[PDB]
């Protein structure tokens, strides 16, 4: 009933750009946060950062300062991830969760973002 | 014949220890030792104050002890051309009592208001809140909601302020009685205790200043016995090495000092201005700076066991729970810290009492900095009746408080904290310094020193008096210079004609120094240089 | 920064025996752990939040004990659907990390 769709997969050039989609349906988008993990061919996950539907806040990871530049968009219950200078071993599998104010835990996932460089 | 002496040296030294105590060292100190630099942030703090605050200090009281004057005309025996400092001095200390005495406001609101079995703001159904209601936690059964807000937030932010009926900056909304009224008994007991003049002061300070140090302590036991107390000094004592490498944590020290002994104000000058002619000021210095960094010291201690408390009864990191900047940590974080734990009520009382004379003394200590620098100035019509002219000061900034006692008063005392202190205060420091220091000739106040005391001080003071306190200072005013601050509080932004404003009211009392050597030049006729050597050198006593 | 180590990929217990996997905290923590489940290909979900309270959705089967630095997921008798890996999260502080996971062979 509360479903969240992404985009699907993208082979890209490395050094290019692809800016990752988010949609919210079931659960009021404008009431808890919009984080992203990074996982890789197997791997463990790793957090990524944080966004604010209210007003569009990132504290993001001291280990993906410029890696990644998030916005939202509460018009269409979207969260955009502006991935910039990627490299090859940045073609990780990403995804989209739902998280209260400080249990902080991820209720409902996405779909899995099969990026491939 | 005209000036006096205090009734004792230690009520000197009290009067001076409670004007360089505040809520600074109570709240900004501990979150600045937490954010900038941890555990690590002491040693820069040590630097700075050894570097920075004793020698700005050690220098003001030597010389209004000396000088036996005020802060306007001080100058009339020193160097004349700078004689507008006193009035920007004047018109700062308006600002900042306009804008601190609603704090005390707050807090004599909450000391009213919490005398009962069960504190207001303990559970959030009340006939004022909303929906977004959230208890502590108390479980783990609950999801917190972005939009949720804690009963003690919603109680601040929606009974003693009334601030979600401001819809902007633009409007006000209208003044509160309540805090109207808390405000108006406040001004009504400054007066009170402020009107014959240090005869007075020196008594009422032995409990205005002394009664908050055994809160603290008696809050410190309660304190560090709880379970979860070791995480809170163990996030106070980490260290981080990294953070020392940028030059954001050194000035932000640099500032967290500069505002703890606060030299530079023009209070210092009028106090000393009392004291006998050959007391150890140098003495008397040194163990105000000590006494106020281990007030300091102290007090962080004292808030982060509770917070670690918290973050254990609660979640943990207290650095999350301590997300915003300002009195909203004591009045809602600590509010709530407070009230979760047995004896709430006596403690509650007690702390707002400790905070409500935190802002008393310092209060008093601005005001008797203005009225004896004005009454210096101009002792031929006043300084016969002493009671009158400061009914005038109080009434006006009361009136000019009043401005900040709307619903919608949070925003501008922020502003009025943030942008009409930091500049203002730092520029008429640093002039005042330079002054003292390269015009009135440093080595005619070691000679000075020398005859006051007995001893004239070894180089390294006579280094820091010319070389290391002014390149701190112009580097703390060139660093506040070099990142215009956008800040926010309580889910508003401010807007850019705001930070206008502020500039306009943090530069409409540097403006004021040079419109005294402009009039010095239409009233007296001549060429430029003779009324530059005129002034640059002093007149006869 | 945060580092949550525990056993290996490989190292896990078989079916109808009971499943006791640990994860290694770098600080401590009060009950700030978290436990997930990721079908192979799948998307990964929550189990239990708290490290002892279970999220709405789940059956008995799933426990959690343990707190300061030695924290139990404990399973026994897993079905034909319970198969999956588990990685120990914690919200201890940001920025927050995940742990290495394990298998669950057979
Ligand atoms: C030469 C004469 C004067 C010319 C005019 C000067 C006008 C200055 C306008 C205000 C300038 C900036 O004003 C100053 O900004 C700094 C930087 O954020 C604020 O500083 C604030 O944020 C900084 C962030 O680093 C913290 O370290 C600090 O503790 C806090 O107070 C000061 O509180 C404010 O006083
Ligand atoms: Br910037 C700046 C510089 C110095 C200070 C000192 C230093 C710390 N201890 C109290 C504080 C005194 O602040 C005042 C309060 C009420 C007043 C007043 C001044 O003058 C009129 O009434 C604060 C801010
Ligand atoms: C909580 O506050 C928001 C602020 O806009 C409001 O929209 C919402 O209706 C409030 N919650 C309830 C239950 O009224
Ligand atoms: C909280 O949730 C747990 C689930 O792990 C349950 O056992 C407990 O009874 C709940 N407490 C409540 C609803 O008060």
């Amino acid at each position: 009933e509360v479903q969240l769709q992404q985009s699907g997969p993208e082979l890209v050039k490395p050094g290019a750009s692809v800016k990752i989609s988010c949609k919210a349906s079931g659960y009021t988008f404008t009431d808890y946060y919009m984080n992203w993990v990074k996982q890789s061919h197997g791997k463990s996950l790793e957090w990524i950062g944080n966004i604010n539907p209210n007003n569009g806040g990132t504290s993001y990871n001291q280990k993906f300062k410029g890696k990644a530049t998030l916005t939202v968009d509460k018009s269409s219950t979207t969260a955009y991830m502006e991935l910039r200078s990627l490299t090859s071993e940045d073609s990780a599998v990403y995804y989209c969760t739902r998280s209260p104010v400080r249990p902080y835990y991820f209720d409902y996932w996405g779909q899995g973002t099969t990026l491939t460089v | 014949g005209e000036r006096e002496t205090w009734g004792k040296k230690v009520d000197f030294l009290l009067s001076v220890i409670g004007y360089a105590v505040d809520l600074g060292n109570v709240w900004r100190f501990p979150y600045i030792c937490y954010q900038n630099g941890g555990g690590a942030f002491l040693l820069p703090y040590t630097i700075m104050a050894i570097f920075g605050g004793i020698p700005l200090f050690y220098m003001e009281l030597a010389l209004g002890q000396y000088h036996r004057n005020g802060c306007i005309s001080i100058w009339r025996k020193i160097c004349p051309i700078f004689k507008g400092i006193g009035y920007a001095i004047c018109i700062i200390a308006f600002y900042i009592a306009s804008y601190y005495n609603t704090i005390m406001a707050w807090a004599l609101y909450y000391l009213i208001s919490s005398f009962t079995d069960q504190l207001p703001w303990t559970s959030c159904k009340n006939s004022w809140n909303t929906g977004n209601c959230t208890n502590y936690f108390s479980e783990d059964n609950i999801t917190w909601t972005l939009h949720s807000t804690s009963p003690a937030e919603e109680f601040y932010t929606r009974h003693v302020l009334q601030i979600h009926r401001s819809k902007g900056l633009q409007d006000l909304g209208g003044i509160s009685w309540q805090l109207a009224l808390c405000i108006m008994l406040i001004f009504t007991v400054i007066y009170f205790s402020i009107w014959k003049g240090v005869k007075t002061s020196g008594k009422v300070v032995w409990v205005t200043a002394t009664f908050p140090y055994i809160i603290l302590s008696v809050l410190l036991v309660r304190g560090a016995t709880l379970p979860g107390a070791w995480r809170g000094v163990l996030f106070y004592l980490k260290p981080n090495w990294q953070k020392l490498l940028e030059t954001g944590v050194w000035i932000d020290a640099a500032a967290q000092i500069f505002f703890s002994l606060g030299p530079g104000f023009g209070v210092l000058l009028a106090f000393a201005s009392y004291n006998k002619f050959n007391n150890n000021c140098y003495q008397d210095a040194l163990v105000t700076s000590v006494v106020n960094c281990m007030t300091s010291f102290v007090s962080g201690f004292v808030i982060f066991t509770v917070l670690g408390y918290m973050a254990e009864m609660r979640n943990e990191d207290v650095s999350e729970v301590a997300k915003d900047a300002g009195p909203s940590l004591l009045f809602i974080t600590y509010a709530e810290a407070i009230a979760n734990m047995p004896a709430s009520t006596f403690f509650a009382i007690i702390f707002f009492l400790m905070l409500i004379t935190l802002g008393l003394d310092s209060t008093f200590a601005g005001l008797e900095g203005v009225i004896t620098a004005v009454l210096d100035e101009f002792p031929h019509v006043w300084a016969k009746r002493r009671e009158r002219f400061v009914l005038a000061v109080v009434i006006t900034c009361f009136f000019g408080s009043l401005v900040t006692l709307t619903f919608g008063g949070a925003y501008v005392v922020k502003l009025l904290e943030e942008y009409a202190t930091g500049p203002a205060v730092l520029t008429v420091a640093l002039i005042e310094a330079v002054a003292v220091s390269w015009f009135y000739g440093i080595t005619q106040f070691c000679r000075d020193v020398k005859e006051m005391l007995g001893f004239s001080p070894g180089w390294f003071w006579r280094i820091c008096w010319v070389a290391i306190s002014p390149l701190f200072l112009l580097f703390i005013i060139c660093s506040f210079l070099m990142s215009p601050p956008q800040l926010r509080l309580f889910q508003y932004n401010y807007p850019y004609w705001s930070i206008i404003l502020g500039y306009c009211i943090g530069t409409s009392s540097f403006i004021c120094i040079p419109t005294y050597i402009a009039y010095r030049l239409i009233i007296t006729p001549g060429t430029f240089k003779e009324r530059i050597i005129k002034s640059i050198t002093p007149e006869t006593p | 920064d945060i580092v949550m180590t525990q056993s290996h990929k490989f190292m896990s217990t078989s079916v109808g025996d009971r499943v006791s996997i640990t994860c290694k905290a770098s600080q401590d923590v009060s009950t700030a752990v978290a436990w997930y489940q990721q079908k192979p290909g799948q998307s990964p979900k929550l189990l239990i939040y708290s490290a002892s309270y279970r999220y709405t959705g789940v059956p008995d089967r799933f426990t959690g004990s343990g707190s300061g630095t030695d924290f139990t997921f404990t399973i026994s008798s897993v079905q034909a659907e319970d198969l999956a890996v588990y990685y120990c999260q914690q919200h201890y502080s940001i920025p927050r990390t995940f742990g290495g996971g394990t298998k669950l062979e057979i």
